């Protein structure tokens, strides 16, 4: 029965810090050190560092150095992560995770390599200082079948629904999902598949619709003048 | 600092035997550990130990280290085992992951992506903003890398790609942005799209003109 629970999702403003618990449980807490791996969206896993709660020694990976700081609680069997002077690239999912390897580097004598067995369910963290901001929509003019849509720029926070026609053009469209750039805002594209010949007689509108700032914008999609 | 290097995509089909390989400067000599992690959830432990199964792992998964490559073999693959998965070695205490493989149970033939680059709106430049938008659909598997191209040479900031999702029939898509200023528009000839899926590149290129 061993588990790992993790505190809740945080979001949090670039230069500011952030702390992620975890609380250990179905063993002794003293038995193994506990650890941190972060997952920006979309990406592979990091390893941040490692804590032993028997001595409380820490060993941080080098790209952290400096920016984070590991406790451990052993009356309630709980590790802390802190991650300070946070930048938008921070912006990830972070696991609590049970490392049954011994290191040097936290007071073991004989160095011994056995893995992270046990993983918590993670917590999401988010870096941007953006409040609730409409979005701006630009269109992508197309020039057999065609392909055209709208650039949905800079909002916050998601979500925002895209519908073509008021929603009476559904085949061949596509909602990307949105990306984080390093400004904080969001932005996504949606996309739709038409046939050439209909460009010069039928009126393509995408209908974009952000309810945390009760935007709505209609953009109208022109082909372009050349072929 | 240590590296390991993995195929970021790997294919089969139901009951096949899959393998995924894992390279570093020998590799061999240290200890490594294969990690599953299933779309929405944690990391799994699958192998320890270069070749050990935690209790309750299935016996198809299997795995080996030797010279410089390690490598995770899942026979009769079920849909099931469809993940990212992840090798993981120390260097000097250090933990080191692979950059992941994704694992695909092919449920229907190959197919590759229809690129779209879409150049700067004109009422994207008249506001003083640049936003080239690669779009990439109807492809299967669910994987592809992106890159840019300044004329020839490779661009590295300012893009932004997102990860493959599903389409309505049952093929994936996805989605790279370069933004630039609308002066590095003006300055050069033409941009490029390059997007390769399962080894051949489909590339489309627009200019200022
Ligand atoms: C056995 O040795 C350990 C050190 O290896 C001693 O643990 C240390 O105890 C001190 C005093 O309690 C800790 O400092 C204090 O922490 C408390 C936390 O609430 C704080 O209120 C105090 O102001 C002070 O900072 C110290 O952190 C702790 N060190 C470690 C590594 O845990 C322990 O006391 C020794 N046992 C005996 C019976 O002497």
């Amino acid at each position: 029965q061993v588990q790992l629970v993790q505190s809740g999702a945080e979001v949090s403003k670039p230069g500011a810090s952030v702390k992620v618990s975890c609380k250990a449980s179905g063993y002794s807490f003293t038995s193994q050190s506990l650890g941190w791996v972060r997952q920006a969206p979309g990406q592979g896993l990091e390893w941040m560092g490692i804590i032993n709660p028997s001595g409380g020694i820490t060993n941080y990976a080098h790209k952290f150095q400096g920016r984070v700081t590991m406790t451990r609680d052993t009356s309630t069997s709980t590790v802390y992560m802190e991650l300070s002077s946070l930048r938008s690239e921070d912006t990830a999912l972070y696991y609590c995770v049970r490392d049954l390897s011994h290191y040097n580097e936290v007071g073991h004598d004989r160095a011994y390599y056995y893995g992270m067995d046990i993983w918590g369910q993670g917590t999401t963290v988010t870096v941007s200082s953006a409040s609730t901001k409409g979005p701006s929509v630009f269109p992508l003019a197309p020039s057999g079948t065609a392909a055209l849509g709208c650039l949905v720029k800079d909002y916050f926070p998601e979500p925002v629904t895209v519908s073509w026609n008021s929603g009476a053009l559904t085949s061949g469209v596509h909602t990307f999902p949105a990306v984080l750039q390093s400004s904080g805002l969001y932005s996504l594209s949606s996309v739709v598949t038409v046939p050439s010949s209909s460009l010069g007689t039928q009126t393509y509108i995408c209908n974009v619709n952000h309810k945390p700032s009760n935007t709505k914008v209609d953009k109208r999609v022109e082909p372009k003048s050349c072929h | 600092s240590y590296e390991l290097i993995q195929p970021p995509s790997v294919s089969v089909s139901p009951g096949q035997t899959a393998s995924i390989t894992c390279s570093g400067d020998k590799l061999g000599k240290k200890y490594t550990c294969w990690y599953q992690q299933k779309p929405g959830q944690s990391p799994v432990l699958v192998i320890y130990q270069d070749n050990k199964r935690p209790s309750g792992i299935p016996e198809r998964f299997s795995g080996s280290n030797s010279g410089n490559t390690a490598t995770l073999t899942i026979s009769g693959t079920q849909a099931m085992d469809e993940a990212d998965y992840y090798c993981q070695a120390w260097d000097s205490s250090a933990v080191v992951f692979g950059g992941g493989t994704k694992l695909t149970v092919l449920g229907q033939p190959k197919a590759a992506p229809s690129v779209t680059l879409f150049p700067p709106s004109s009422e994207e430049l008249q506001a003083n903003k640049a936003t080239l938008v690669c779009l990439i659909s109807d492809f299967y598997p669910g994987a592809v890398t992106v890159a840019w191209k300044a004329d020839s040479s490779p661009v590295k900031a300012g893009v932004e790609t997102t990860t493959p999702s599903k389409q309505s029939n049952n093929k994936y898509a996805a989605s790279s942005y370069l933004s630039l200023t609308p002066e590095q528009w003006k300055s050069h000839r033409s941009y490029s799209c390059q997007v390769t899926h399962e080894g051949s590149t489909v590339e489309k290129t627009v200019a200022p003109t």
